[PDB]
């Protein structure tokens, strides 16, 4: 699959050579041509995977998480190039780097056979997303943002490494296919217990479960727009992924296992949702909103079932999609008024009426309004739940109710009402900015059109 | 709404206030117009009955028990007028209306139409411009050393001045704007 | 078709109106008339309802008490 | 009670004021400078997009079982069959409570 | 249409015509600039059922603080003016 | 269009329930000064209305006047 | 319903009950009774596809007034004859279930007033 | 229903839309002249909800209430029924004899 | 006289019906004074900057600040562990999770013990 990692391997030195104010087109073209070329990942089979090597292999799990990252890194490109416009041409460069670094590790991540070698990357994918955010942040919450992020990741994956090579030593592979074929059931005991736990705990803390999101906020709150898209639509998306791979050597143990982490889930999902409900920071209100989505994901995950892995691997892409396009919205009213409180521009329906629609579009799919993946992907991970035990139609329900009175909220608060009187430099909306909406809204209704290809490997 | 508060109401005027509500309330009662005169007059009797009470404590206390009574008394849903700020129409028209500084954004082939309306902006901006400095002067000279003690503003005295911080109130959106 | 205000005094009719509004009317209550004429079974029912003490023991089988 | 003179003389500037910027909002004649068949809707409406779906319908979505069902006709006594012929036998002789 | 385009000719002639019809004033004593207390010799209460009786003429309310200040029927047009955007 | 007001000495109170108001209202001392203000509600072509049977009833004789002569006709067109 | 109020306030141990009804057997009072016949056949009924609730003794007539309104399609208003005769025999059907619900009850009050009066001479 | 329903609407909008958009019957006088097809339809439409003989509602309602009647159904159903059919002809007519009859009470401004 | 009207946390008592303000004294009279001069001089300060010709961008405004910053990041610096706090987050934060978990623990059980006697009726049931 080296024909998609080595034209990003050559995103590299055409930045680093291009001319100094050439820099964002050349980089915007090619990143789009080669999404233009990972979509060809999305043709699989119905029995096993593309087994491209001995190091990488694709997925029918895999594939649309590939397509949404090079499909997303165009898009923080053109997100970039408005906060950016003063930097030095080297800074600028540097920032790209980081970018196509990010997207380098990312593609390796998701498709790596080995686990130590997705650990490698998977971990690797740290240093270009802290060096962005405690560089080009801000205010100066971002340094303990930095530290939260990396902190709160590192003591989640540094025992999963140490039990990866404990596997290593009894199995003598980690290689996915002998993994999963040469599959054992896991004892009762402590030490298979505690095993468990190492295993699990990474990716738990990535996606992250409630009671270990403390990072969340702060990362998704001082980011850059670019860090926060990466953050919220891609990066969330390593614990679901790391979970579905590595769940199949920890049966019957999460059998039990999972219902403190169940538990933490449903009524955190909840606890979120109530949480969005008093949000004064805008942006604030986006995060809690992918907390919430993450903790039903973590259920369908958790519940291991056929239905609840399709609609949780429907759910991680249209969530990805989602936010980053609610985030974009947010950083366009920022960049004009320079704060994120959300009653302090009020009424921009009459001042920017496109504006209001594509806030109003991508309102109804995070609320997940049929015929949204979004709500395909809600509706199985419910019908799952309710298979796993039917009183879980109560918390469920409450939360289909409270997601939508906030995204309404939100809507209602920065589009309705009157304008606020002494802002007066809010000026049209540039066609970048619709454009970069529009780039994120059709990808959403055109996958409804054909849903089976985010359904992943359970369809 | 267009009148600078006090910082109380006097008893007059809260008696006032009361006789009005008291109206209007009678008459949600009584939809038919001659026996809500009829109860207007009976009203109007009743309150004139203690107009002559050199006892202001026992006018307040008379006060008192007249909020009392209206507040026992009232209509669970009194007529509104559509556009008070209870009525069906208090803020129909706030969506259609636009600021004016958003036509110094409009590209310059939407102000090729309306070239003279455009011509009489650039007029008022360059009047607004040239009064500024002046209505900032005359609210120094004019405000006491302890800040202003009310919400009131003076209005222009010399020969071609204009009553200072006009601007906003002058280019009001419209009532019905669109 | 152009009616001015006329402040305190009875709106400017058309003759239009009131034509239609008498022929509706009037069409309405036709109706009603001619369809109670043909159908007033519909109203005042159509069969007639039979009390139950007039049942002799005979036709409702019920023994003299003895047996 | 009433104004003070000072609110009466700001009132009367500001109402001038209001009343030419009211009067500035009017549009001059040539303001909007703008710079430079009977039963088609039946066609183009009704014939083109029955025609379509009647297509569709005839040669794509019956060309697969199941896709159009509808249910079986009701038969009366003293009916006759298209296809096979048979006629239905009369109703068992009423007792003719008349 | 909706309603007519309102006029300040309109307004005069409304209040006068409202005045007109109370009988504590004398209609050929009433004119556009008498003052309430002054000119009329009337109180508060006949002043607040006069801004009644002109809030149910034109249909729309009138706040007591401007109310209270509202002394001769051109003030009462003035008001009725700048508040429904009359210039003409 | 150029539509001037009524003049105001036409409304008068007589013959309305206003009248009736003012005498109770002359019996108890009191007076009512805006009786002539809401003379034109009873002046003018609103002067009377129909009652609730009434208007029910609205066109009840052209109907009717109708069903008997359908009927008629129905009656005489049965014997052909 | 008066029935109503004599079953639930008056004494409800001679009232009929209606989900426990009859109490009697069928040939209890009567001599002999003869068996309800029906005139429709099973396969004419499923042909016609009534209802399950439609498919009662008087089926045929119910066949008879959809045939006539199918084949007088566009008048309306020319089946009325058959409508009657629908209409005539489920008035008697009702006849024949109020006739039912009185032999009960009376079949209830004359057998208890009887056991007592029994009771009574037995007790004596 | 519908029929009707959405005519009482059409015929409260057009009353509305007469009177400078108010809303309030009791600033509604007398319209049974003023308005006549307004007025002809409105009680057109009030017979047809309560169910006036050989109307549209007559054929729906009728039968409803007389098979409630007819039914082994829970009884304060029954009379809940019942009473709320008489308060649906109590409501019709304080929309007509409060909106149509009577002297006007409307601004001035015809 | 009347029945009396008593005011609850979400319908409050109307300004009319306080005792407060009907009886006054001058030191009330004076603080109604400053209040009304503090809100004065507020407005003054908000419209010299609300009608400037050469002001373009967004008036900040130091109340909004403080609230968010109140609501936001001044919390846990003045934040102090007591028997209050420890119960109401060891109640709200611990006793839904065991809750939950008690409940959904018991309802899978029952389900469990169902199934394994055979009777639970699970005809038809092919997706899960
Ligand atoms: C069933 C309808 C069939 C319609 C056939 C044609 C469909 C065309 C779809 C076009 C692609 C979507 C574009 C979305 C972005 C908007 C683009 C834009 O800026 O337009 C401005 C343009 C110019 O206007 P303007 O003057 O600039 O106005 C700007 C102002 O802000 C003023 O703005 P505004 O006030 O006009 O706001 C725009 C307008 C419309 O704008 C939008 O809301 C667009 C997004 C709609 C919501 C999407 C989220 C929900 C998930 C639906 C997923 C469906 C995907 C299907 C495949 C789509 C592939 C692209 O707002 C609304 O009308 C309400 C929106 C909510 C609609 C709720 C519908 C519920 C579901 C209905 C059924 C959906 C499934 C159908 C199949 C069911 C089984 C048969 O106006 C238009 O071009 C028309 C607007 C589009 C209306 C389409 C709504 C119905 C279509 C539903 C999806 C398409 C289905 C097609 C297959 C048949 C099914
Ligand atoms: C802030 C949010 C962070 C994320 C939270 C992650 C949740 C982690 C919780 C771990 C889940 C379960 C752990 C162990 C499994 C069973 C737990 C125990 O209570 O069950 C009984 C265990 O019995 C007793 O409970 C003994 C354990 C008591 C000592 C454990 C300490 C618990 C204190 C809780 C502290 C909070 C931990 C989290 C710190 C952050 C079962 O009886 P037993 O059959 O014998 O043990 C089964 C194992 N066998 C088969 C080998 C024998
Ligand atoms: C609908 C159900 C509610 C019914 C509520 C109504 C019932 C209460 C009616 C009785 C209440 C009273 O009269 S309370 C009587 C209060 N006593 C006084 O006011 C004595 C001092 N006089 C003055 O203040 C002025 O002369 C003034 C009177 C304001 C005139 O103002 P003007 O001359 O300068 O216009």
């Amino acid at each position: 699959m080296l024909k998609i990692i080595i034209p990003t391997t050559m995103l590299l030195p055409m930045t680093w050579m291009s001319k100094h104010n050439m820099i964002w087109i050349n980089a915007t073209v090619h990143s789009l041509l080669i999404s233009l070329i990972s979509l060809s990942l999305l043709n699989q089979l119905g029995e096993n995977s593309l087994n491209f090597s001995l190091t990488f292999f694709s997925d029918s799990l895999s594939a649309p998480l590939l397509v949404l990252t090079t499909w997303l890194l165009p898009l923080m490109l053109m997100a970039s190039q408005s906060h950016l416009s003063k930097e030095t041409t080297t800074r600028k460069k540097l920032y790209i780097t980081m970018l196509i670094l990010l997207q380098l590790f990312l593609i390796m991540t998701f498709t790596a056979t080995e686990l130590i070698l997705f650990y490698i990357l998977f971990e690797a994918t740290l240093v270009p997303t802290l060096i962005i955010i405690t560089r080009w942040g801000n205010q100066t919450e971002r340094l303990n943002a930095g530290l939260y992020f990396l902190f709160y990741t590192l003591a989640g994956s540094l025992p999963l490494l140490v039990a990866l090579v404990y596997i290593q030593n009894t199995t003598g592979s980690l290689n996915f296919l002998i993994i999963h074929y040469w599959s054992h059931p896991l004892s009762n005991s402590w030490s298979n217990i505690f095993m468990w736990l190492a295993c699990i705990m990474a990716f738990m803390v990535k996606m992250p479960l409630y009671g270990l999101h403390l990072w969340l906020p702060k990362a998704h709150v001082e980011a850059p727009i670019a860090g926060s898209m990466v953050l919220a639509a891609v990066l969330l998306k390593l614990g679901g992924y790391g979970m579905m791979r590595i769940t199949t050597i920890l049966n019957p143990l999460t059998n039990y296992m999972a219902y403190p982490f169940l538990m933490l889930s449903m009524w955190g999902m909840i606890m979120t949702s109530s949480i969005c409900l008093r949000q004064t920071d805008l942006k604030s209100l986006i995060a809690y909103s992918s907390v919430s989505h993450m903790a039903l994901v973590i259920v369908a995950i958790m519940i291991q079932t056929p239905w609840s892995f399709m609609g949780a691997t429907a759910l991680m892409i249209a969530h990805g999609l989602t936010s980053s396009m609610l985030f974009c919205l947010a950083n366009t009213n920022y960049e004009r008024v320079h704060s994120r409180t959300m009653i302090l521009a009020r009424g921009l329906q009459t001042l920017l009426p496109l504006m209001a629609t594509w806030w109003l579009v991508a309102s109804l799919t995070n609320l997940a309004l049929p015929p949204s993946i979004n709500l395909i992907g809600e509706l199985f991970i419910i019908t799952a739940s309710f298979s796993w035990s039917n009183i879980t139609i109560i918390l469920m329900g409450m939360n289909m109710m409270i997601t939508a009175l906030y995204s309404l909220y939100m809507l209602i608060t920065t589009q309705r009402g009157k304008y606020t009187h002494h802002i007066n430099n809010i000026k049209p909306s540039f066609t970048r900015e619709n454009a970069l909406m529009a780039l994120h809204i059709l990808p959403l209704l055109l996958l409804t059109l054909n849903p089976k290809m985010i359904l992943g490997p359970l369809y | 709404a267009f009148s600078a508060p006090a910082a109380y109401l006097t008893h007059q005027q809260k008696v006032l206030r009361l006789y009005k509500r008291a109206l209007r309330h009678l008459e949600s009662w009584c939809v038919h117009r001659d026996k809500y005169r009829y109860f207007a007059c009976l009203m109007r009797a009743r309150f004139d009955e203690h107009k002559n009470e050199k006892d202001m404590v026992k006018a307040t206390q008379l006060l008192r028990q007249a909020e009392e009574e209206f507040w026992y008394g009232q209509h669970p849903q009194p007529y509104i007028f559509p556009e008070s700020p209870g009525g069906t129409s208090y803020e129909r028209y706030e969506c259609y209306k636009v600021p004016e500084w958003c036509l110094d954004d409009w590209h310059p082939s939407e102000k090729a139409m309306y070239p003279d309306y455009f011509a009489k902006r650039e007029q008022w901006k360059r009047l607004r411009r040239e009064s500024w400095e002046r209505e900032v002067k005359q609210l120094q000279e004019e405000t006491p050393p302890g800040g202003p003690r009310t919400e009131a503003l003076p209005p222009a005295r010399k020969e071609g001045d204009l009553p200072p911080l006009w601007w906003h109130i002058v280019t009001r959106p419209r009532e019905r704007p669109m | 078709v152009h009616i001015e205000p006329r402040y305190r005094q009875f709106p400017q009719l058309t003759r239009s109106q009131l034509i239609q509004a008498e022929f509706f009317s009037a069409t309405m209550w036709f109706w009603i008339l001619w369809r109670f004429w043909h159908d007033s079974d519909a109203v005042l029912g159509h069969f007639p309802y039979p009390d139950p003490s007039q049942w002799t023991d005979e036709e409702l089988g019920i023994l003299p008490d003895d047996e | 009670s009433g104004y003070t003179p000072d609110e009466k003389l700001r009132l009367q500037q500001l109402r001038e004021l209001r009343r030419r910027w009211l009067k500035d909002q009017e549009l001059s004649p040539r303001e909007p400078v703008l710079p430079p068949r009977h039963s088609i809707f039946a066609v183009t409406h009704v014939l083109i997009p029955v025609w379509i779906i009647h297509y569709y319908l005839k040669y794509h979505v019956t060309a697969k079982p199941y896709t159009v069902v509808e249910r079986k006709p009701r038969i009366f006594p003293g009916d006759t069959i298209l296809e096979t012929g048979e006629v239905i036998p009369l109703m068992k002789e009423f007792p003719d409570q008349h | 249409s909706d309603a007519p385009p309102l006029t300040l000719e309109a307004i005069k002639d409304r209040v006068l015509y409202v005045l007109k019809l109370y009988d504590k004033i004398d209609p050929e004593k009433l004119s556009v600039n008498s003052h309430f207390m002054k000119d009329l010799g009337l109180d508060s209460l006949d002043q607040v059922e006069i801004i009644m009786a002109m809030e149910d003429e034109f249909g729309f309310e009138i706040p007591d603080i401007d109310a209270e200040k509202l002394m001769c029927p051109q003030e009462i047009v003035d008001y009725i003016a700048d508040k429904k955007d009359v210039y003409e | 269009s150029k539509m001037e007001l009524p003049d105001y000495k036409q409304w008068k109170i007589e013959g309305t329930p206003l009248e009736t108001v003012q005498e109770k209202l002359a019996a108890r001392g009191l007076r009512d000064p805006w009786g002539r203000n809401e003379a034109w509600r009873y002046s003018g072509g609103f002067a009377n209305n129909v009652s609730f049977v009434g208007a029910l009833l609205k066109g009840f004789k052209w109907g009717f006047a109708a069903f008997v002569v359908a009927v008629g006709a129905e009656y005489y067109l049965e014997s052909q | 319903g008066a029935h109503l109020a004599r079953r639930y306030l008056g004494d409800a141990s001679k009232e009929p009950d209606p989900l426990r009804m009859p109490t009697f057997p069928p040939d209890y009072g009567f001599p002999e009774r003869k068996e309800r016949e029906m005139v429709a056949t099973q396969q004419e009924m499923n042909d016609a596809q009534l209802m399950l609730q439609q498919r009662d003794y008087c089926a045929h007539y119910l066949i008879q007034l959809l045939k006539c309104k199918r084949d007088s399609f566009p008048n309306f208003l020319a089946c009325k004859h058959e409508q009657h005769d629908w209409d005539y025999c489920e008035h008697l059907d009702y006849v024949k279930r109020m006739k039912e619900f009185e032999r009960e009850r009376r079949l209830l009050q004359r057998k208890k007033r009887r056991e007592q009066r029994e009771a009574e001479m037995a007790r004596g | 229903h519908a029929f009707f329903k959405a005519m009482l609407f059409m015929c409260s909008g057009s009353i509305i839309h007469s009177l400078n958009d108010e809303q309030d019957i009791r600033k509604m006088g007398g319209l049974y002249k003023a308005m006549p097809f307004t007025t002809t339809a409105l009680i057109i439409g009030s017979l047809a909800l309560t169910g006036m003989p050989y109307l549209t509602g007559f054929y729906s309602k009728d039968l409803i209430i007389e098979a409630v009647n007819m039914s082994y159904t829970n009884a304060w159903a029954l009379l809940m029924t019942l009473i709320a059919t008489s308060l649906t002809a109590a409501y019709s007519t304080r929309i007509i004899f409060f909106a149509f009859l009577g002297k006007p009470r409307f601004p001035p401004l015809v | 006289s009347f029945p009396k009207y008593k005011p609850s946390r979400l319908a409050t008592l109307p300004a009319t019906l306080d005792p407060a303000e009907y009886d006054i004294s001058p030191e009330t009279r004076k603080a109604q004074a400053e209040r009304l001069a503090i809100r004065s001089r507020l407005k003054r300060e908000y419209l010299l900057q609300y009608n400037d010709p050469n002001r373009l961008g967004v008036i900040e405004d130091p109340a909004l600040i403080r609230w968010t910053y109140a609501r936001s990041a001044n919390i846990y610096p003045n934040f102090r562990p007591t028997p209050k706090t420890s119960l109401l987050g060891a109640l709200f934060g611990i006793g839904p999770l065991f809750f939950w978990y008690y409940v959904f623990k018991t309802d899978r059980d029952k389900k469990e013990k169902l199934i394994q006697e055979g009777k639970l009726d699970q005809t038809f049931n092919i997706s899960y």
